[PDB]
């Protein structure tokens, strides 16, 4: 299975 | 003055630092910075955001593919995969207790604006997750119990102080909901928050301007594909 | 025997740090075991090779960063970038300096099949030639000289040894000519070179078999390209 | 201008 999108700050 | 212009100067070179991709020096520079005893900017929080989740993110990765090497020949010979596994993730381990010494020495504070105090209770809850990630037994559930509260403090503060699109709230509660899916086995939780989250946030996606829009849709494209990939 | 278990347990763990994208790791045990004395095969070669370019590619990369943004600070305030700049060399320098140290004392052997000699004596231009690029002055011209050195002698070892179509004496050739270009200052010396390897290997290509034919016309584009770009 | 190619070993 692919992971979970998480998110810190935008690229 | 010597302790201003020095501060100065280690913000100047973590921006130096990010621009060379040389993220263990960002993060060095950072910490330093933050051990001035300053608040830190909208900017700067970003800036040590980025040099730490570059360096742990390396780390993360490292330690996946060696536990699924390891996990492989456990399976049905040589102790070099589980040393070299082990000595990646006493590094992390380090790497994380470094950043959540620096959250509860320096960042983390009652009296901050809103987006601060949610950012850096975040990062607190995220940093424990990943401690999490490579724990096993009791120690396992504590971490977890420490990462739930950390996420549930700043859940509290976002829901009471920042309107449901803003871009900090949505990237916790997207964080928060894969913990409660990957790390703390509550599925039917971790879907009920992103569904949550992505529907309060959709109905108020009207009211924003054009660059607010951009940012919260980002997120919100994130939550969408987490909950298809769960349902 | 405590020697060579040593031996295979650090190279199976430079493959592991190769799979996990630790390349300082990797380079670290390549290291040690290059100085257990035995030859590397072409394989361990490899290992070394992707190590240590890696590593230096980093460096290099961010050199040229911290190089431009100086130059810019310098054109027609604050010395940071230029103490960050030197840090980075220095440290450029170090790694580049261990790399020469290991081919001086362990690699380079008037002994050694013709494709390893030509392979260690190509890295140790390939090295000075980093050093180079950082070098200013009469220290310049000598780091140049002994590039040239290292570069010819693997080129005569190859020239006499080796068909033109050889993946390493092809990709020494494209690399002995960029230093001409962009080093040596002797653009038609690059081009020359450039243009003589690509052409002696053109009327060899239909002598080789698939894998072959794949590995030699790999190099060979890189030379065409290069050609284009300096005429 | 762009720099040119070097090589040590296949991608
Ligand atoms: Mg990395
Ligand atoms: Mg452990
Ligand atoms: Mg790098
Ligand atoms: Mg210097």
């Amino acid at each position: 299975r692919r992971r979970a999108h998480t998110f810190s700050h935008p690229p | 003055a010597m302790g201003s212009m020095e501060r100065a100067s280690l913000i100047q070179k973590a921006k130096l630092a990010e621009q060379a991709e040389r993220y263990e020096d960002m993060a060095a520079f950072m910490k330093g910075a933050v051990e001035k005893g300053e608040e830190l900017s909208c900017e700067e929080r970003n800036l040590l955001s980025v040099a730490y989740k570059n360096v742990v993110g390396g780390q993360r990765a490292a330690w996946r593919v060696l536990s699924s090497i390891e996990q492989k020949s456990n399976e049905e010979k040589g102790p070099e995969v589980r040393e070299y596994r082990e000595k990646v993730e006493t590094e992390l381990q380090g790497v994380c207790d470094t950043v959540l010494g620096l959250l509860d020495s320096h960042l983390i504070k009652e009296a901050g604006d809103a987006e601060s105090r949610v950012f850096y209770l975040k990062m607190k809850g995220d940093y424990y997750r990943y401690l999490a990630e490579v724990a096993t037994g009791d120690d396992k559930k504590r971490i977890i119990d420490s990462a739930r509260s950390a996420y549930q403090e700043a859940m509290d503060i976002s829901k009471k102080e920042m309107p449901p699109t803003n871009p900090i709230r949505l990237g916790l509660a997207l964080n928060f909901s894969v913990f409660h899916y990957e790390i703390a086995n509550s599925p039917e939780e971790a879907i009920s928050l992103a569904k949550t989250t992505f529907d309060e946030a959709m109905a108020d996606l009207h009211t924003l301007s054009e660059d607010s829009y951009k940012d919260s849709t980002l997120i919100m494209q994130l939550l969408r594909d987490n909950l298809t990939l769960w349902t």
